[PDB]
């Protein structure tokens, strides 16, 4: 009864409406097993994040550049940065390594064992490393300002509304690579352009997308 | 039923051991809808040369309907808003939607008027036969509410529609053979329904 | 009443018996134990007789099969075409066909590989197809590798088409047994449509495309420089002006004035002299009398209306008085025997091949083909092996029938009854005849060889000595040479020089001469002619006895393939219709691989080489080194190895390599040949005492194998390393040579 | 989807692609590294 991803067909079995995006998407039934599916909505989640930084910071720094501020492209924004400054680049590369391994094999035991990591074992830290639920820590840390603890509903609301952002974020900074791919100018330079003329700007003119 | 004279000699309505797309129901259906296509070709192609020879209508129009660009190597037309593949894209998103919720319907009747489509749901119950909807739009007004009309409407509608999917041949093997407009020879037959043949054209 | 019957949803579509093994059949479904049960597995994995007992099943079953098997041909034609388009020098050598060696496939840059790369011309480095793609897309008029790829492209289309059809109509929709066995239906369906309209189109393309391009090829006008086809197609124009019947289009065969088309239907014969290629006019017209024939023919028997025939009708009426009940109840078996159907059509379609490959090298069609001497040769060998295999397989399924679907009851007194009942007699003079053959034929060689290490060669068979002249075959070729004058007088030129005349000359290189027939020819054909009648020897007794014999009365009773019944009785070694076939493979390999022998050694010899006279090869030594078996292993054997074993350092130098190791190889075939299984069983037994010595025995039971999978393992071996090491040698030498 | 892990779990299709995985891994080698003798 729920609006399908595909009108008229009914949903799979192992998709139902539980989780918030459920529109009966899984043509390939790949969350046929409930561990994977599990694992796949917290990889979901956590993508969908990755994308919501990787739209915010693009959009951001493409602003800085087109209004007279000297930001860089983004693209070439990295090199250009170590390039300004006196880092080393295998030295930012390393200590970022060494963070996203800690924090993440955090994470990643605790889909193993739920609940281990807010055992106190930490320096003084007790349940503000425990999960509220898979893919939701929400903790004292994970969450100071407590939206998760009260009004469960527009909580759930939010959490589709995240989702939902989380795809959004991703087909766009997929986009933006693809306009730049193309173009190779900024995407918000394409913007104008299109805003321009919509009639004369687009991947038809480009020629190189289709390839006509 | 409507348009049916017996003319069946291979004998493909035969229901035993049907299906795939082989099958009575899908074929007739099949039948209307290239009928439909063939009425609204005919119209298209022969509406802008007799226009122009009404000359109501620029001179910049009522070029040859080929000549449109459907084929450049037949020959364009410029002057159009914007570009052909920019048109033909959303006209493929179009077609994409309009037919699948019709096939959503023949695969399961009335099974698009339940998911929220603003409102045009009623609208898409049309009724439990494909070709033959009806709903509020699908049928305007009431025209047939006897069901002896009703089939005279069907059959005069098989018949047009057919006779219009022959017009179509007819207009491609001439445009094909001589290369000007089917209003060219008809002119031309009118000048000389004994000279102006396709013996003539040999 | 034929008409269209399917069932819907047959079968379903799940991975679940993907992940059982066996389950096609009962005994397998069981799972294994001992390690034969793979083995098994594997062999019965297509026998969908065993796999039940559903004619129509069975039908779909191997419907769906040829789905597949057409979908795995068009994915290779598409690689071909894309390796062509992506990897080739083929618009160099559209450029120059004269001085350039058709090639299509480079390596990799890797640990020496790469020195293989050679250089064919036009700066391509890779490797000389023999295959003659770029002749073939010259015929066709191909230019741009875009066409090539644009093909290429389709042909994964088609495939993909071909198994979602083989799936469909399987698992989706699946015809019914009578709807299979509309046989007269689908028999003008097929000789009508398939053919007539296949070739007819094909004359359309020639008429509309290759003939104007490959005219102007050789006109000599730039590849780059011609008209795109479809703008041809569209300008009648320079159509009329290639030829001004087009002027008139096409009214003019509408008033039956068919002499003013002459301009492209001709009746030339011969080859074009500056190309080597035949007239595609006269090719053209082939095409289109085919067309028309195949497209006539299609109408023969009755499918829904009273006009037609019945095939079986014909067939009881034609009975003679020797013969008893005549070709009757025959037409109950075809309706009926998976295997009589399939064992028809391998033999016919072996002897098509060959027959392809004769009048192929007889009257080459391609630009410039009859130059690539290697190409000729290779395609030749190619079908001929084709051909020869089919023929076993013909006679293998034939046998398979005869064991299973055989039944009494329905044929009383039938050609196959008296046959059954007269067969010791006709095996009997098979027997006599083969044994004279091989006395006389061999013989001959090895007298002639005696007289020569015994210094009177006045005594041997030569063409000097002693002479057996083919006054037949020398005779008949003199007629042909004469023939057009009067039994054939709107005829400009005999269809193959060899009838006699002059000698054309492409680029130097001998095109085609006629060719005579000495003694030599005349002991090399009957030597031919022993082997073929010893190969239908052994293949018949094989089928005429696969249900029984004097020594076994009831051997239809073991299976078709069966290792045999035992020691008694002195002992039932190999004695299935299936060893039967296997010998039968054996004396075939001897056979073709002399024919290809002959073949090879009379072109260097008395054909090929280059004008200047004519530079023979090897300047026709075979006339007078062909009668004695020294001369052949010496001067063509020994003399011809040079190429092959010195190519080291080379491009080439893979074909020594290869031809080490497939002597390799074959010799290893040799163990299976000659050894076993009962001796392996014990060899297994000790092993696995030291295995579980260290408690590292393997739960399925190491077993040796059945006696025929080790025949069949050691065969197959063999014929490989046999043919590998032939296919180096010829590769190596005539690349070098030509 | 179940099925199919299974299928994947068969022999011969896990004996195909570990040899794969180990010869393109040596492949690699010999690419990046060309001519090895001593070591
Ligand atoms: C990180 C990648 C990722 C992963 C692991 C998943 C995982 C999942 N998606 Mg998918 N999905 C993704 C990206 C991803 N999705 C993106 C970028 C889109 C936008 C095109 C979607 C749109 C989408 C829809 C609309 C639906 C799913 C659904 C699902 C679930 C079953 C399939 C599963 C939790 C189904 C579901 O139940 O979602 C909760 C479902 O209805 N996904
Ligand atoms: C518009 C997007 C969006 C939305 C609506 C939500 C919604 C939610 N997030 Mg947040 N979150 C997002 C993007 C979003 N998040 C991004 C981009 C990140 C990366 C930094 C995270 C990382 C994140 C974590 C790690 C956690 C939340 C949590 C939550 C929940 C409580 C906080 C809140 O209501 O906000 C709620 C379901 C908490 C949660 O799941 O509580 C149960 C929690 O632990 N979010
Ligand atoms: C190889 C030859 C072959 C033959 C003899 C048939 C025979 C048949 N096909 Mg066709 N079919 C084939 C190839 C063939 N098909 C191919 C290559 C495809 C892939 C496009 C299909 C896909 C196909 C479909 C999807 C359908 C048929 C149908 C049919 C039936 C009516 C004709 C009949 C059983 C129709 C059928 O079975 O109707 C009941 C039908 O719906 N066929
Ligand atoms: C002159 C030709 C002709 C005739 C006599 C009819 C006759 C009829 N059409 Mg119409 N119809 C036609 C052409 C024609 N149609 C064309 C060209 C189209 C394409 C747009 C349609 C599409 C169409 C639809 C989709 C429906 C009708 C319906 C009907 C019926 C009631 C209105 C009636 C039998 C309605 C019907 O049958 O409702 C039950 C209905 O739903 N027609
Ligand atoms: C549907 C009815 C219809 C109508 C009214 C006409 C009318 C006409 N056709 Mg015909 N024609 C039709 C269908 C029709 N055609 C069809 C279905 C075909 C396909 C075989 C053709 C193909 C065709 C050709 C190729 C030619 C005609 C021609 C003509 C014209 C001269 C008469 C003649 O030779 O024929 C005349 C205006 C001829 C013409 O234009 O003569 C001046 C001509 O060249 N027709
Ligand atoms: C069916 C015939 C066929 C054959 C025998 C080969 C043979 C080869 N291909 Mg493959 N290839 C083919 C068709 C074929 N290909 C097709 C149809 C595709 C589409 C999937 C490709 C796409 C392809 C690519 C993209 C590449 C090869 C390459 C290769 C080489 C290494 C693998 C090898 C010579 C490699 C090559 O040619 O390197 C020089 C290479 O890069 N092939
Ligand atoms: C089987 C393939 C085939 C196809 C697709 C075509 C296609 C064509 N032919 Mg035809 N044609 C064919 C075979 C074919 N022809 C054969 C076998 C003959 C010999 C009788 C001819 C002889 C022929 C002539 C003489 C003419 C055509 C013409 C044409 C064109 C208009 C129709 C068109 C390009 C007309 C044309 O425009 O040619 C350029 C034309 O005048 N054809
Ligand atoms: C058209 C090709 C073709 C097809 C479809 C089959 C089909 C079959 N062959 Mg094979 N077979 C063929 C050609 C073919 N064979 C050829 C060319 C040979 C000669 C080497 C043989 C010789 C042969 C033998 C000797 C045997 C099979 C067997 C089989 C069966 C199991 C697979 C099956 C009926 C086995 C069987 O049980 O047949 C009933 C078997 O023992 N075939
Ligand atoms: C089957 C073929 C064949 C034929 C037709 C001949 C023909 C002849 N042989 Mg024999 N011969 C043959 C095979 C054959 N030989 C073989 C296989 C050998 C090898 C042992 C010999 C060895 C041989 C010798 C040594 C002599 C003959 C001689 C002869 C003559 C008959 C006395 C005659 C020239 C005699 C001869 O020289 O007559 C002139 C003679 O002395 N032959
Ligand atoms: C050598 C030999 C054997 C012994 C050899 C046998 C049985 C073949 C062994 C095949 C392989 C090597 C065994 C199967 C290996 C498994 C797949 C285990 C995994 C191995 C990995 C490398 C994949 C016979 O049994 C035999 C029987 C009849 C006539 C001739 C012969 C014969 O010549
Ligand atoms: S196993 Fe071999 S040797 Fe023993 S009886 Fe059978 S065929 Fe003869």
């Amino acid at each position: 009864v729920r609006p399908v991803w595909f009108p008229g067909n009914p949903p799979p079995a192992h998709l139902d409406g539980s989780l918030a995006g459920d529109y009966g998407f899984d043509p390939l039934f790949l969350g046929q097993e409930p561990q994977t599916l599990k694992w796949y909505v917290q990889a979901e989640l956590v993508h969908g994040r990755f994308a919501m930084l990787g739209a915010a910071g693009i959009i951001l720094t493409s602003i800085g550049a087109k209004v007279g501020l000297g930001f860089p492209e983004w693209y070439d924004a990295g090199k250009v940065v170590v390039e300004k400054n006196n880092i080393d680049f295998p030295t930012l590369m390393v200590i970022q390594f060494y963070l996203m391994g800690w924090a993440e094999t955090k994470r990643w035991y605790d889909f193993k064992n739920p609940g281990s990591q807010a055992d106190g074992s930490f320096l003084g830290f007790t349940e503000e490393f425990k999960g509220l639920e898979n893919g939701y820590p929400g903790g004292r840390f994970f969450d100071p300002m407590g939206l998760s603890r009260g009004d469960a509903a527009k909580y759930q609301e939010y959490k589709q509304k995240e989702v939902k952002n989380g795809r959004l974020a991703m087909i766009a900074c997929l986009g933006f690579a693809a306009q730049y791919a193309a173009t190779g100018k900024g995407p918000l330079d394409n913007l104008a352009d299109h805003l321009a003329d919509p009639n004369h700007v687009n991947f038809a003119t480009n020629g190189v997308s289709i390839p006509i | 039923l409507p348009g049916d004279f017996g003319f069946d000699p291979l004998g493909l309505l035969d229901p035993v051991n049907s299906g795939g797309f082989i099958e009575p129901k899908w074929l007739q259906y099949s039948e209307v809808i290239h009928a439909r296509w063939a009425m609204l070709g005919a119209a298209g192609c022969i509406a802008p040369e007799v226009l122009g020879a009404a000359g109501l209508i620029p001179d910049a129009t009522n070029i040859k309907w080929f000549e449109s660009g459907v084929i450049p190597p037949a020959g364009s037309y410029n002057g159009y808003w914007a570009d052909p593949y920019t048109i033909f894209f959303v006209e493929i998103v179009a077609m994409q939607f309009a037919e699948l919720r019709r096939l959503q319907d023949f695969r399961y009747p009335g099974s698009m008027g339940q998911q929220y489509f603003l409102g045009l749901e009623a609208i898409f119950k049309g009724s439990g036969d494909a070709a033959y909807p009806g709903g509020p739009f699908f049928n305007l007004f009431n025209l047939g509410k006897t069901e002896a009309a009703m089939k005279e409407l069907k059959l005069k509608e098989i018949k047009n529609g057919r006779l219009a999917m022959l017009a179509m041949l007819g207009y491609g093997a001439q445009a094909v053979m001589t290369g000007k407009g089917p209003f060219q020879n008809l002119v031309e037959h009118l000048a000389d329904p004994v000279n102006n043949n396709i013996l003539t054209n040999f | 009443k034929v008409k269209i019957a399917v069932d819907r949803n047959p079968v379903e579509t799940s991975f679940e018996k993907w992940a059982k093994p066996g389950h096609f059949s009962r005994t397998l479904s069981k799972g294994p134990n001992t390690t034969t049960w793979i083995w098994n597995l594997h062999a019965d994995a297509h026998d969908f007789d065993s796999h039940t007992s559903d004619l129509e099943e069975i039908s779909r079953k191997v419907f769906s099969a040829h789905f597949g098997q057409l979908g795995i041909i068009f994915i290779w034609l598409s690689g071909m075409y894309f390796h062509g388009a992506r990897f080739s020098n083929y618009e160099a050598w559209l450029s120059d066909p004269t001085h350039i060696k058709p090639s299509a496939q480079v390596v990799w840059p890797i640990v020496g590989q790469e020195i293989l790369n050679g250089d064919v011309g036009g700066g391509f480095q890779g490797i000389q197809i023999t295959s003659g793609f770029f002749q073939l897309w010259r015929a066709s008029g191909i230019t741009s590798e875009l066409q090539l790829y644009t093909t290429a492209i389709g042909g994964l289309v088609m495939a993909a088409a071909m198994f979602f059809a083989g799936w469909f109509h399987y698992h989706k929709a699946a015809p019914k047994l009578e709807w299979f066995q509309n046989v007269e239906s689908m028999l003008n369906h097929h000789l009508g449509g398939l053919l007539g309209l296949g070739s007819l189109a094909w004359a359309g393309h020639q008429i509309h495309v290759s003939l104007p391009v490959n005219k102007l090829l050789d006109a000599g006008v730039d590849p780059k420089e011609i008209p795109l086809p479809h703008d041809l197609l569209l300008n009648r124009a320079i159509m009329a002006d290639l030829y001004p019947s087009f002027a008139k289009g096409i009214a003019p065969f509408f008033t039956l004035n068919w002499s003013e088309y002459s301009d492209f239907l001709t009746f030339k014969g011969g080859l074009n002299p500056v190309t080597g290629g035949l007239w595609l006019s006269d090719t053209a017209h082939h095409h289109v009398a085919i067309a028309v024939l195949f497209l006539v023919a299609g109408h023969m028997y009755r499918t829904n209306w009273g006009i037609g025939h019945s095939m079986k009708e014909i067939l009881e009426a034609h009975r003679g008085p020797f013969t008893g009940e005549g070709h009757v109840g025959l037409y109950e078996i075809l309706t009926t025997s998976w295997h009589a159907q399939l064992a028809i059509n391998l033999a016919l379609f072996g002897s098509l091949s060959i027959i392809v490959a004769h009048h192929m090298y007889a009257m080459p069609p391609y630009p410039y083909l009859a130059t690539d001497y290697g190409t000729q040769l290779s395609l030749f060998t190619h079908h001929t092996w084709i051909g020869g295999f089919c023929i076993v397989g013909a006679g293998a399924h034939a046998a398979i029938f005869m064991v299973r679907d055989y039944d009494p009851t329905n044929n009383y007194n039938n050609l196959l009854d008296r046959v059954i009942r007269h067969r010791d007699a006709i095996i009997s003079h098979l027997n006599w005849v083969c044994i004279f053959l091989g006395f006389h034929s061999f013989g001959l060689y090895i007298h002639n060889d005696t007289m020569s290490a015994l210094g009177r060669p006045q005594d041997m068979f030569s063409d000097t000595a002693i002479q057996l002249q083919p006054v037949f075959a020398q005779w008949i070729q003199n007629t042909h040479f004469l023939a057009p004058q009067l039994t054939a007088p709107n005829a400009l030129a005999a269809t193959s020089l060899t009838w006699g005349g002059d000698l054309v000359a492409v680029g130097g290189k001998v095109a085609m001469m006629p060719i005579s027939l000495g003694t030599s020819d005349f002991m090399v054909h009957h030597i031919h002619a022993f082997t073929i009648h010893v190969t239908v020897l052994i293949l018949l007794k094989g089928v005429l006895f696969a249900r029984s014999s004097r020594l076994i009365p009831d051997k239809a009773n073991l299976g078709f393939r069966f290792p045999c019944d035992g020691p008694g009785r002195g002992g039932t070694c190999q004695v299935s219709a299936w060893d039967h076939v296997f010998l039968g493979l054996f004396w075939m390999y001897n056979s073709l691989s002399i024919v290809i022998f002959h073949f090879s050694w009379k072109m260097q010899s008395d054909v090929w080489g280059t004008v200047t006279g004519v530079s023979h090869i090897t300047g026709g030594n075979f006339a007078q080194s062909a009668n004695t078996i020294n001369g052949w292993l010496r001067d063509f054997l020994w003399a011809q190895s040079s190429q092959v074993i010195q190519s080291y350092g080379s491009a080439l130098s893979a074909y020594g390599l290869i031809f080490l190791g497939a002597h390799f190889v074959w010799a290893f075939s040799l163990m299976f040949l000659f050894s076993g299984r009962g001796y392996w069983q014990e060899l297994i037994e000790s092993i696995v005492w030291a295995h579980n010595k260290l408690k590292v025995a393997p739960a399925i039971q190491p077993r040796a194998l059945s006696i025929t999978q080790g025949r069949a393992v050691g065969v197959a071996h063999y014929l490989l390393g046999g043919i590998a090491t032939t296919w180096s040698f010829f590769l190596a030498r005539i690349i070098s040579v030509g | 989807m179940k099925d199919f892990t299974t299928y994947l779990s068969t022999a011969p299709v896990i004996a195909t692609i570990w040899f794969t995985f180990t010869a393109g891994l040596l492949i690699e080698i010999n690419r990046y590294f060309p001519d090895p003798l001593v070591f």
